[PDB]
């Protein structure tokens, strides 16, 4: 009867622009509500539609049109902080909510030096410094663990850097094997 | 403010002695909202009659139907009494007979 | 032709052991469509059609919805009260509802009032309020303050009251969009020594709108008006005399046009 | 809107009761679950005070609206399939199109068929390689979590006492040390970068049993707890 | 029949793009694209004396034409200019030389074109019922309707009596009312009468209606400010008869 | 650099005659034509001169002479709807159209029963604005622009109750004031001695 | 100053040769072609320099729109002839207007039309109507007749706006239009007699034979182009053998007369 | 329908080795559609001009065909509709 569909993950450039799309075929209409949410947080009211036009609080701006049926996100100049998910619902006639299974974004960071390296740790490999086009693939052995990419920012030295770990009970040469990693990626 | 009932008493169909028929109450325009409506055969409440729910206008006063079936006579006098805040006493308004 | 749907609510403080606290109610065209009261706490059906064609879940989710609406209206009235340093028992109103008319158009209005007279007048079309005094004024700036609600009414009375409207409009069909043909008739008396009164009556018809005058020769000529009345069946019944040259009744009912003339 | 408790491990058959409540004035407050991948759920609600109503997914719970403050929900007989997380909300009222929702912090319950393999976290610090270090003036510290059960854990970093945010990363979900079993335990790691001159202690607090939870097996009460290992 | 040309109204930002029809269906050769404004005579943008060419006339920078067949001839601005707020007609003649011959226009079309479109709003309605002194007095009735607030110009106001449309009695003001006459984004009031007989008005089944229609933006136009998008809407006001 | 020019604008009185001038300079002469363009809609042809003379075609008529560049249209039996713009165009010798600007007419109309006054009318349940009705006066008074900010005023207007034959002038005037009365609505104007101030 | 002309022809045909145009257009002041258009140029374009020199471009513009216009309007009449001659095949059809400044200040104009090279239409300006040769010219008599401003108008065309366009391309082409170029005559026997004239400007002269003071039978030559913007003629007469006669050549150019006697 | 009138002639009268043009001038034939050309000792010129069409008063057509050349003791071809065959004529100096 009533469905919401919104992309299930969104990815996009810290810097840039993305435009996350709610699309709502309910009966009867009442209001359109986009709220965020991070990490294992609570969501957030953001913004509210329900005639056609654009509103704009800041760097986030909301967007509907009643005549064909859909809404937009707009979030400009896009930072680390914005990775959240966006979850987006409507009031039908009976001002229920039908909510969508929200939208995942990822900003990826922009790495003015990559320099890919794999160190090793003592009382564990390190995988860090690469560029934010490299995948690393799950472990093969089945006691050999990989986590997958993770964004650190350095405030301080405006620096940020991605980095993944290995770990097993096997040396670091071995370790992201199974992911596909840069050819001048330092081995010390 | 206080408006009073305004209590209009008329047949279903044009009236006519010996023919049954149902006799109309129309209380309406009235504020507030509690008001005590009965209609009367020879003076004597009749026990039964329908009516409708407390009505709402657009004015915000409000109005009631309340109706019953009878045969109209020459010798027997049909009314409507009315009771509401405005009235110090009851008022009872005689059916015209299809004046 | 012209349709309506409107829903009402009043608000009675400190009433009497037989009044309720709290009504609602709704209308399409005459025909009364819901009920909920303070007393039962449910929101009911008063038409069979509306009861034929919606499902319980319906009655159920409305009925926890006007709950809450009558906890609202209570809290309202008390905080008027108090704005007007007011005692004693008063009254607080709302009407919300829109029109469809046979031209196309549609109108949808939602106003106030306490103690049966305005007191707030919406403006979908400014989006604003008008305020009768100094309490009225104070309520349209907290109303007014709240951008985004009045976005949602505007829409409420221009998309959503329509739709419920036709959707109403369908359920019922059979009884909103009959037409019964009024029976006219004219009747000439001398009531006062050389005064005629001529009255056109007219009853049986639905619906209730019905259009009556007299005329003088085929030109225009005062005229008292009785009231459409309810015939108790659901026709309705009116009239309009005069006294007193050729005189004719002219009779409108949608659409057909009747003429009565006077020998 | 203030809801308790954040995290609860539940044996199958246990009832339990989820509370909240909110000093906003509001009349209206909901019950809902997030479950992966699809919307949030309403399981009951409450249009305004002296009113209760059932929403999507109600069978297995059921409410009470104590007052206008506050509003509870009730787990009979704890299943599998109630394993989630709970959301408490508030609206000034219900059938105003404007009116947002408020949201309580969340509510992390596991369902278990048997508590007999709930295990704290094992944490480790790992000091930072030298050829970071040298290679980029950068030091690196990793921090592991490992072969804990449920995944209730909550890491954090903490340099010179200071809780710190910046430099630190932590991975999204925990990994299954053994993704074949239905049970699999944990592990998280985390990160913390810093300048090798700042270069010359990790923390992850733990939800599990209560003191009130019966123990009877042989190794320690794995309760809740704060595990803790130092680098300097 | 005759010339048709669309749209009627058109409100424009500073940079827009624009296309105006116009139709002829008597079989002229000949097709003019005029513009008008106060205090000049009608100023030639393009013409087209018969099928296969065009020509500009007086003034065609801003503009261009095409001559798609022997029916059409639309107009297109390109990049609008608020210097370009005219009324636009399109006329035509059976040949173009024949020194007799006489112009045929269609209805006209005015466009506004503003820097933004944060002033532009439909306008506010209000019927006053008649004055009893006058109905005493003269034994006439005058209902007065008020549209304000609006902008730009772009407004037709009508009387509905019954569902029907009259005329008969009715006076609209010819020029509109500029509420701020100073001011250069200025909105726009204007003013109607109905004056029906007394005994028309004291009929109390006797429905009126002033509805003043509203040409502005669609689903196109951007809109992003605060407030209700001033859309092509119709914004009506109602009284009824009273006899007493 | 060719010119056609007319005046701005004339007024006559309802009944009379008014004669309309247009005189050019122009490169050549190919005909002199008439367009009437009633306010809001479409010129439309009138009249069509290219040799001396005067040409009569029902009421109107409109005579050109060459030896002097003029050229007059002349409206005989003056009725309302008579009230528009009449425009001048004039072929030139490469068959080009050369417009005047344009000539306004306004109709005074001939009230035969003056009855001056000025009624309030009813409030609406939807506005603040209070407006009150100048109404049944003779075409020679003058209504005038407020002088305060906040009241306004349209310029006089002629309405035709036609089924009773009857024509009439109306101002009017609203505003939101507290203190505006329509004792006071016309004091910028020039208004009868004897109009009708109903009591309040 | 003498008698100057301007006209202007139209040509149409319904059915040419892949080559040849459907519509052709020329004006012409005295002999001198000024202006030239047809279907395929589609740009109306001088013919003669001092029409270039003296008229902006703006006006050839304006001028080629029109004719783009003409050009079809005349396709229209000529598609109407045909259909109610009944005629099959390749047909033409030609317009000729223009006025007359003759030496003594008064002026004239002409207006008409044809089919297959005979006259159709032939205007008069001076009763404001239309000389139909036949029936199928007759129907259309009627219809433009109705159209009582388009005889007023072109009865002001051709009466004042025509003049003055002559008046105007007068002047511009001065130097070749109002020169004189004097012939040079001179007389041969064949047996006959044969007068000889060359080299004159404009081509508008008068030759012939007299025999002992009285024009005789005469044979008379045409007026030719030379080529070089001048013209050239004869007159011949046959001789008397049994007879002795005194003949004599007279011509008579631009306000000259010449004798050759024998 | 007119058949054409042709003439041969020289521009200037012509003496033997003195040069000239040699006119050949077709006038007061209709329709519009003819073809020319100038005949040295029975081969046509090449290089042989001629002037745009031309319009008389009795709406028949001229055209001058034109060629430069120098007579000597030793040294018109129009086609139409009205002819049968190519009538020839010749320039009798």
């Amino acid at each position: 009867g009533q469905n919401i569909d919104q992309p299930t993950e969104m990815t996009a450039t810290e810097g840039a622009i993305v435009q996350i799309n709610c699309t709502y075929q309910t009966s009867g209409f009442n209001g359109l509500f986009w709220y965020q949410q991070h990490a294992g947080e609570a969501p957030t009211f953001l913004s509210y539609n329900v005639l056609d036009g654009l509103e704009e609080k800041g760097r986030f701006s909301s967007f509907l049109s009643r005549s064909k049926g859909y809404s937009y996100l707009l979030l400009k100049e896009l930072q680390m902080k914005d990775s959240a998910s966006y979850l987006c619902a409507v009031k039908d006639s009976n001002y229920q909510l039908i909510w969508g299974a929200g939208t995942k974004l990822i900003i990826k960071p922009d790495i003015q030096n990559p320099d890919p390296a794999v160190y090793q740790l003592r009382d564990v490999c390190l995988f860090t410094d690469f560029d934010s086009q490299t995948n690393v693939s799950q472990s093969k052995d089945s006691d050999v663990y990989i986590t997958d990419k993770c964004v650190l920012d350095m405030r301080s030295m405006d620096f940020k850097s991605n980095s993944a770990v290995a770990w097993s009970n096997f040396a670091c040469a071995n370790a992201f094997n199974n992911s596909i990693i840069p050819e001048d990626t330092f081995f010390p | 403010i206080q408006r009073t009932p305004k209590i209009q008493v008329y047949s279903r169909h044009p009236a006519e002695n010996g023919k049954s028929n149902f006799l109309n109450c129309y209380v309406s325009g009235f504020h507030p909202s509690d008001i005590e409506v009965d209609l009367l055969k020879n003076g004597e409440r009749i026990e039964k009659v329908e009516h409708s729910d407390l009505s709402f206008s657009k004015d915000w006063s409000f109005y009631l139907l309340y109706y019953t079936e009878f045969t109209p006579t020459e010798k027997d006098e049909y009314a409507c009494r009315v009771n509401h805040v405005t009235l110090s006493q009851p008022k009872i308004v005689k059916w015209d007979r299809d004046m | 032709r012209t349709h309506s749907l409107r829903y009402f609510r009043l608000g009675v403080s400190d009433p009497i052991h037989g009044v309720p606290e709290f009504i609602s109610v709704g209308y399409v065209d005459s025909h009364p469509i819901t009920t909920y009261d303070s007393v039962t706490r449910q929101k009911e059906p008063r038409a069979p059609w509306m009861a034929e064609n919606l499902a319980p879940d319906h009655w159920e989710r409305y009925t926890q919805l006007l709950r809450g609406w009558q906890q609202m209206f209570k809290v309202e009235l008390k905080r008027l009260q108090r704005h007007y340093n007011h005692s004693g028992s008063h009254t607080y109103q709302r009407m919300i509802g829109c029109e469809l008319l046979e031209d196309g158009s549609t109108t949808g209005f939602l106003q106030y009032a306490y103690d049966g007279q305005d007191f707030l007048i919406f403006n979908k079309d400014t989006l604003s309020w008008l305020a009768v005094d100094n309490v009225a004024h104070t309520i349209k700036q907290a109303w007014e303050a709240n951008q985004h609600e009045l976005l949602y009414q505007k829409n409420w009375l221009e998309e959503e009251c329509i739709a419920w409207l036709k959707r109403f409009l369908e359920y019922g069909k059979d009884t909103l969009q009959r037409t019964e043909p009024p029976l006219v008739r004219v009747n000439r008396k001398e009531t006062f020594p050389g005064v005629t009164a001529l009255f056109c009556k007219a009853h049986g018809f639905y619906p209730p709108e019905i259009y009556m005058t007299w005329m003088k020769n085929g030109e225009e000529i005062e005229i008292d008006y009785g009231d459409i009345l309810p015939s108790g069946d659901g026709t309705y019944q009116a009239w309009a005399s005069i006294e007193l040259n050729l005189y004719s009744c002219h009779v409108e009912h949608s659409g057909v046009h009747m003429v009565l003339q006077v020998p | 809107v203030t809801q308790t408790p954040k995290f609860q491990v539940l044996k199958t058959g246990q009832s339990m009761t989820l509370q909240c409540a909110q000093d906003m004035n509001h009349n209206s407050m909901y019950w809902y679950r997030q479950d992966p991948g699809m919307g949030l759920r309403l399981i009951y609600y409450s249009a305004s005070e002296g009113t209760t109503d059932k929403g999507e997914v109600p069978n297995g719970y059921n409410v009470s609206r104590l007052n206008k403050r506050e509003f509870s929900l009730r787990l009979e007989s704890a299943a599998p399939s109630q394993t989630s997380v709970y959301f408490c909300a508030s609206s000034v009222w219900t059938g105003e199109g404007s009116g947002e929702l408020f949201f309580g912090e969340g509510s992390r319950l596991t369902v278990l068929e048997d508590l007999k393999n709930v295990f704290p976290p094992e944490v480790a610090v790992f000091e930072p390689s030298e050829a970071e270090i040298s290679h980029t003036q950068k030091a690196t510290l990793v921090c592991l979590a490992t072969g804990f059960y449920p995944d209730h854990v909550e890491l954090s970093w903490w340099v010179n006492g200071k809780e710190v945010h910046s430099g630190v990363c932590t991975d999204p979900q925990p990994l299954k040390e053994q993704p074949a079993l239905n049970d699999s335990r944990y592990a998280l790691s985390s990160r913390l970068r810093v300048s090798a001159t700042f270069w010359q202690r990790c923390q992850v607090q733990f939800y599990g049993l209560s003191e009130n939870d019966e123990w009877t097996q042989d190794r320690a009460k794995p309760v809740t707890q704060i595990v803790s290992a130092e680098a300097w």
